[PDB]
């Protein structure tokens, strides 16, 4: 076996950056806050809470979501997220959520893809 | 009327705190029991700013204590005046983040900072008119750094408008105590770059050095570091508690200080500071209280203000002093040492003059100095950050944090970027 | 809050647990019976209702006699009678022995015991493992508990205080084999190790104690005073507090490379005390001495990575600070290159305590020096061509092949020591 | 003996009496109060050693 | 004049009985006999020609232990013998066996004393009915009870301090399927229903009082003071009074919406207090903060419809409604769109007296906030899927069928608790 | 005021039967004379559950001794608490069942049943209100099983809604006593399924087992085994006996704990059980009483509940506990150990807390689970009926004293239905 550490250090995943289409629908649609990092931007769950929000006005209220670091809300956030999301019908990833409140990378970058194609006409993000 | 909440973060920044509480006590006339002894009516006339009543006659520290270990804040409870501050306000973990900016940014911290939040916003609110925020904390540890830094973004997402003041101790240059300083250093000063409207920078190795030159003592514990840290601390805004002939509070001092927005690093000095011996020798007067504001030994930083090109300098004077004598030595100041003040700006100095000397000393005068010198400072941290982020040692404790590699990187660039400036107004030429 | 669990594996795990639970009950008060006449005790012992205070410890061996040997004397009464853990068969020198055949119903039950040790504790700072790499039980059934350890508990720190055969002195014959095969096993499990010799800790003893008979309780006290000064920062309070947490993370620079040589200072015999100063310099310059090393191995050939220092006693940090700074301008002690600062110093108000009966002095200051450096590769070269030149004639394999073994093991073991060489070199060239 | 009876001196013994108290709340309030004393007087401790 | 009939049933309902008349006690002054060393007794007591005051109370229950408790207690000469009444048989956790066998005798001579009870007093504001939603005596037999207080009395307010069960932690196995029969059963009965949970309660006293280890008798002290507060004014005098009548007109904005989040504050203890203001403001913020809520239910995932408010002590307008603006312009605090005002604040000059021996101090000012929300939905949400998840497999459906149950009754339920949900979605939708 | 019918049967159950009586009137302070000498109110409160009034202070046990031989009774009788049962209340034969199920269920225990269900009348019509019926008797012995089975179905036509509860003495896996204890087991089981509302499996083994790991006993007599169960059968019922701060009665516990009626088998412990050498070292707190109840080796069932999955658990704390302790206790347990439970119901555990531990004790805690670990139990029974039946070997003595062979059938087929069944929901998903 071949090992590819520096003495046990394993650099992290580097996954690859949003799609063009997926910023610029993010950048279209009003928010408050800003895509600088989709892994510290997207964990807490707000920046989803206001784009579910900007798409489905009744439904989603800012004030039941809190900009908090806790896992306590975010788990919060991203559970009444998923609950609208049955209720609705829109497909949210659970291994895609987890991934995103434990900041697993490429986890948000796959769920705002995935919310891109829900909302945005299913513009299929362009791959290979 | 214009309250301030201090908050202390870290082991460094409790221990800092609790002096500084201790002193603020001691000026005010406040036993550690909550009960005013002072027999002064100014001392009872802005408590406010610091202090709360309570249900008796009892005064409650505007104070947040934050830490992951318990075992610090047991010792504040433990020290001097461990009695004065709310229970409720000692926020504490279970695991301390072992000096490690990303356990008490990003794994450790974000529990706790709910209830660090909570008891802030709850302390603000019964606030009548908030000046702002005050954290005292150091540089180079991991829950003091990463805690405070953390919260010092909440705060400026909550209140943006209010003032942010920062008391960071800043790993000192020659001897470091922890292998991780420059990592946290690095990631700490990215974010107070960013959030932090007004930081001022202290070394332990430059307050070892003044006080075994200037206070001539042979063994000074941590405990002496505090003190002056404390009588820093105190002197900014003493102007705030007491009436001034020219008084000036912390937002005033900042627009003063602060030329653009991202150069707001400052060192801080505190006179007079004398040896046991020679304080019958030395004569309490504005120009030697001057003397020994600009010696660059009066520094609590590292970086000496020779190297650079002081930007601006505030200068708070308390006791009774002519405003024309004080006036008279900061214009002579100037012109003697124009060499080491930036041209484009026609008058470099902030005086301003309180009427209320530190019991026991006739005069005072605390010194707030934005020079170029500090860039010397982020070079350093810059240079040890680079040495060890080549080989990439110690990365791995952030890395299994779920901390980006990337994330050092943009630090490292936020901090050479800030050199870049400092450099660029040092050798900035008018017109 | 900060409860640490101590697992003493084989002869000599259990023989340097005796001294180090002699050292906690004379430091926190305990008379042997089991109470004494706060909360400082919480990291070593358990308090019950009756105000008896009880040891979060485990005494773990396939030997009855060591055991038993504790059950009779005078810390009968201290120990948990089932945290005494006995086995029938020794593992007589075997890591397979060990490791495959015995150690499997013992590991099943040290596992059930720690597992009730660490749900009676709110906090767990970590472990603290102490076995004899060179012998089947604490080499084989030591490595098979870091094992489980490793896969249950997860990510708390243990760190193993492991003894390996001195370079040119030791008591075994299969001592290289089961070693190298213990190594290979723990280089992946534990989180700080912790190397000692008994070449060095003797001497020790002969040249500071001017014993000139030292023996292994000689030895297990000095450990003991390590052990202790070390764990210092948990119990009592001081300026620059040091954590178990914070060990890892500021000696640590990659996990493969978290071996540590320990020294203690002053070694000086109460004959020989109040007769220099001992000064906090003079303490550290002691510290740094490569023959107050306790593992064989020159400090000189290689270069520190990282030092952390813990100071007991009368110290200031201008002290500390002054000496690491003439440490620093010192030109024989190297650094590597990409480790600018190197040093992690802490302090305690807590003086060490003298173990009545032992030859240490009461000194009101002591030093604790736990260094990660590239030298503590020499040590493993020497264990790798011991072990390869009996490994070519396959001596005494026979032994390890019946308990459940094979060709393959032994081979990656000697593989993977040979790829921690590497590693040492190229954590050493620039 | 019954190897479910404890024996005398032991963490899990309690006489007849402290039986039948029926009385948790109290118990612990009290044991609150005196946790409360010992950790003042152990801060007071403290704060004279430094 | 302004008599209110308290009414507990089973364990829970007489251990919180205790509390309350333990504070009731206190508060006026009348030893546990029943006579004192004006007419603010009236609402609680009927004083006899002796002197002595009896409770206008009805303990209860199906289990004998619970009442006897009480009869051989401090309170064995307040009480009348005949108005503690005990069953033969408990109803084992089954609401079958509480509200259609064992009841039935139970229920008849409840009604009997609660006619008695009624025709002594001149005014009667109402009932306070204190069960246990979760358990066969205070589902079962409690929603008989209510039901026939519902036939015979008709329009007297019947407030229910109804407990139910908590998300995760709970103490019962049937306790989904007896909680969702007696909330159908309730659902057309009660005319205001308070949600308790022991969960959040535990997590009120573990955080704000420091009580490690919370008991039922705190949360019944908790309870106990919670309705003293709202019981205040019709006993003691203070500007803005509110009745029992006008929770109703003020809370509940349609007769199907009547659930209750309830909230007191400060909670803190004897050493914590006397260290912060306890301004009005700052007890209004800590009534509306999330965690103080009384039920696992967190406010920010609905909209307040209706907040009530009681204020106790020393408590001006001017601070109550700078209070009551400063929450309206928070922000997290959110409304219903079609409730401008939605806030119904009364003050009274009596503070919240103080039980010796409990962990509460003495605090000059109280709050206590019970609030419409249509977050309420979502603890209904839980029972809904705890219910469904045992009903898919029939389990321990047999136990309640025995007792003269049918399958058609458990699905009636289901099918209300799930109309329930959607008239809380759509009073929460625009 | 909710009484209890006791019953022994064989010499196994009267020797249970004997402990048992002789813990109860020790923790009701009843000497072997039956006077009272307990000095609380609480004991006398509620002593008529388990006793009778006599002339003077005397109290009567309401238990009732069966057996086909008078050796058993006369040993008990002579015992040191023989003198408290009333004379009448010993029901025997003359020639004992030869370890004959048919024997002492069709021809020898026809005769005798007259006489028992005439003592179990007069006892019951005495009760006020009767919860029910508790019989203790060893499956796998003639006598005990006989009229154990016999006098349940009785009861259970005379008295069908009365609580029935049994204790059974399974026969051990791995050492069995007699050759005839699978024919035996496997006629007593089926009854058991059918009339029996809730029945309580224990087994010598894991009675030796528990007895030599956790008490650390070398030799067990069979009175340390029977001590033991006498600790559980006293603990499952202190709740109707004592105030509870959370009391639940037997049929509480039935409810709670059988999903569907023929699931009413279950697996017992008690806690804490100590060894003499590690009294003083162990400290009972709520979360070590739950450490040791849900341990495997602390069940006294041989079978284990890790091979299977933990239908119901309702245990019986005693002592001044905290309830938010006891209940956080459990649900962690719940929450750690998923795997283990029941997936379609949320909650797999019934939480009883009485105010009174036993005597000695600080805290105490009785466990009772219904899992469907039983399974691999009755299938050993079943694999031993099968192997024997199939050569029909010592089927003759059954066959002479009168039930078809068909009956050994049916009873195979039923214990086969009933293990079917527990791995039904062993591996049933949820929806
Ligand atoms: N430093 C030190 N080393 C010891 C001491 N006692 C034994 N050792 C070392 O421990 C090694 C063997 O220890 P063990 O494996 O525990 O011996 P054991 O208990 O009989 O178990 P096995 O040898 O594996 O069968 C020897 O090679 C010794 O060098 C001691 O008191 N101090
Ligand atoms: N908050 C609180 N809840 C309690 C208290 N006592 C009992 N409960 C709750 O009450 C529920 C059961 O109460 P009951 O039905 O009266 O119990 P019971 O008296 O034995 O009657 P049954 O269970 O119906 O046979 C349990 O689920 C507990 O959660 C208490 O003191 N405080
Ligand atoms: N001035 C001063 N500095 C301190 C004190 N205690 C620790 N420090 C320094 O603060 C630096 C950072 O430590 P710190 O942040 O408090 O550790 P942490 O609490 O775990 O984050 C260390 O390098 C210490 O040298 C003190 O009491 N006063
Ligand atoms: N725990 C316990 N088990 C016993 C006791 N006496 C007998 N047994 C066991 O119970 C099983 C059945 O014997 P038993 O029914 O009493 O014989 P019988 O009376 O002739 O039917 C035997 O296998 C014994 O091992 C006792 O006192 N305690």
């Amino acid at each position: 076996q071949e090992d590819t550490t520096l003495f046990g250090y394993e650099s992290p995943p580097d996954t690859p950056a949003l799609h063009r289409d997926v910023l610029k629908w993010v950048q279209g649609l009003d928010l408050s806050q800003s895509l600088k990092n989709c892994r510290r931007d997207v964990a807490n769950g707000f920046l989803v809470a206001e784009i579910f929000s900007r798409y489905f006005p009744a439904d989603i209220q800012m004030h039941s979501f809190a900009n908090a670091a806790s896992s306590h809300f975010k788990r919060d956030n991203w559970t009444q997220l998923q609950a609208f999301c049955g209720r609705q019908g829109i497909n949210l990833p659970g291994d895609l959520v987890e991934g995103c409140v434990q900041g697993v990378h490429g986890a948000a970058i796959a769920l705002l893809e995935h919310l891109y194609e829900a909302f945005t006409g299913k513009k299929v993000p362009r791959l290979k | 009327m214009r309250e301030i909440v201090h908050i202390q973060g870290g082991q460094c920044g409790n221990q800092i705190g609790a002096k500084f509480w201790e002193v603020v006590s001691d000026e005010h006339g406040i036993d550690p029991t909550g009960t005013y002894h002072g027999d002064s009516d100014l001392q009872l006339e802005r408590i406010n700013v610091y202090f709360n009543e309570a249900t008796g006659g009892r005064y409650v520290p505007r104070a947040i204590l934050m830490d992951l270990e318990p075992g610090t804040m047991d010792s504040v409870r433990s020290g001097p005046y461990g009695q004065i501050f709310r229970p409720d306000n000692f926020v504490f973990g279970q695991t301390g983040a072992g000096n490690n900016w990303a356990k008490g940014h990003y794994t450790e911290g974000a529990e706790l900072i709910d209830s660090v939040l909570d008891v802030v916003r709850k302390e603000a609110e019964s606030c009548d008119c908030l000046q702002g925020f005050q954290v005292c904390h150091s540089l180079g540890g991991g829950t003091g750094s990463g805690m405070g830094t953390l919260l010092i973004s909440k705060i400026r997402e909550e209140y943006p408008d209010r003032m942010m003041l920062t008391f960071s101790v800043v790993p000192s240059p020659k001897v470091s105590d922890t292998v991780v300083e420059p990592y946290n250093a690095t990631l700490s000063v990215h974010q107070l770059v960013e959030n932090a409207d007004e930081c001022m920078v202290l070394d332990n190795e430059a307050l070892y050095d003044i006080c075994f030159r200037t206070l001539k003592l042979t063994t000074p514990t941590f405990g002496d570091l505090n003190h002056l840290i404390s009588a820093v601390m105190s002197g900014i805004t003493c102007c705030l508690r007491f009436p001034g002939q020219l008084n000036a509070d912390l937002r005033k001092l900042a627009v003063n200080l602060i030329p653009f927005p991202r150069l707001h690093f400052f060192m801080v000095g505190f006179t007079p500071l004398t040896s046991r011996g020679s304080q019958q020798y030395r004569a309490l007067t504005v120009p030697e209280l001057t003397q020994q504001m600009w010696d660059a030994k009066n520094m609590m930083c590292a970086a000496d203000p020779r190297h650079g090109r002081y930007l601006t300098a505030s200068a708070l004077f308390r006791g009774r002093m002519s405003t024309k004598e004080v006036d008279e030595q900061m214009l002579n100041v100037q012109n003697k040492n124009s060499s080491y003040f930036v041209e484009w700006i026609p008058n470099n100095v902030k005086s301003s003059v309180c009427d209320i000397p530190p019991k026991g000393l006739k005069m005072s005068a605390t010194f707030i100095g934005n020079s170029t010198a500090i860039q010397e400072m982020f070079k350093r941290v810059s240079e040890q950050f680079t040495a060890m982020f080549r080989r990439k040692a110690f990365l791995h404790w952030y890395t299994g944090e779920g901390m980006d590699e990337m994330e050092f990187t943009e630090a490292e660039s936020n901090m050479n970027d800030l050199v870049s400036e400092y450099q660029q107004y040092q050798d900035a030429s008018a017109e | 809050m900060r409860e640490v669990i101590s697992i003493h594996i084989g002869q000599a795990g259990i023989q340097v647990g005796n001294a180090c639970w002699e050292l906690y009950c004379l430091e926190h008060g305990i008379q042997p019976d089991g109470q004494m006449p706060d909360d400082a005790f919480n990291t070593f012992f358990s308090e019950t209702g009756a105000g008896k205070h009880v040891p979060r410890c485990i005494f773990l061996d396939l030997e009855p006699t060591v055991v038993d040997e504790v059950r009779t004397g005078t810390y009968r009464q201290l120990f948990h009678p089932e945290q005494l853990i006995s086995g029938k068969e020794d593992a007589a020198n075997n890591f397979a022995r060990g490791h495959y055949t015995i150690g499997k119903e013992i590991v099943d039950l040290a596992l059930d015991r720690i597992r009730k040790l660490a749900d009676n504790c709110t906090g767990l700072q970590g472990f603290l493992v102490f076995n004899a790499v060179g012998g089947g039980t604490g080499s084989g059934l030591g490595s098979l508990l870091l094992e489980r350890l490793s896969v249950d508990y997860g990510k708390k720190s243990k760190l193993g205080f492991t003894v390996y055969p001195s370079p040119q002195v030791s008591t075994a014959v299969v001592e290289p084999y089961n070693s190298v095969l213990s190594t290979h096993s723990l280089l992946e499990h534990t989180d700080v190790a912790v190397m000692l010799d008994n070449e060095a800790i003797y001497d020790i003893c002969r040249r500071s104690l001017d014993i000139e008979r030292p023996t292994y309780t000689n030895l297990n006290r000095l450990i003991a005073q390590v052990i202790s000064s070390l764990t210092a920062s948990l119990r009592f309070d001081g300026a620059l507090n040091v954590d178990i947490t914070e060990f890892q993370t500021n000696l640590v620079p990659y996990p493969r490379i978290h071996f540590m040589l320990s020294s203690y200072a002053p070694i000086i015999s109460a004959e020989k005390a109040y007769h220099e100063q001992l000064s906090v310099a003079e303490i550290t310059n002691a510290a740094f001495e490569p023959a107050s090393m306790m593992v064989k191995c020159d400090p000189r050939h290689g270069k520190y990575m990282a030092c952390c220092l813990m100071y007991r006693g009368d110290v200031v940090p201008k002290d500390v600070n002054a000496s690491v700074a003439t440490i620093k301008t010192k030109r024989t002690i190297q650094f590597v290159d990409w480790c600018p600062t190197g040093f992690k110093c802490g302090i305690n108000y807590q003086p060490p305590t003298v173990v009545p009966g032992g030859d240490l002095a009461k000194v009101q200051r002591a030093v604790c020096m736990i260094s990660n450096s590239t030298a503590i590769g020499e040590i493993f070269s020497r264990l790798d061509h011991k072990f390869d030149l009996m490994y070519a004639k396959r001596a005494f394999v026979h032994w390890y092949v019946g308990e459940g073994m094979e060709e393959g093991e032994f081979s990656e073991a000697r593989e993977d020591l040979a790829a921690l060489e590497k590693d040492f070199e190229e954590v050493g060239a620039e | 003996g019954n190897p479910v009876m404890p024996a005398r001196n032991a963490p899990a013994f309690c006489d007849e009496y402290d039986r039948f108290n029926r009385d948790v709340a109290g118990e612990m309030n009290a044991k609150k109060q005196q946790n409360l004393q010992k950790k003042e007087e152990v801060y007071a401790v403290k704060r004279a050693e430094q």
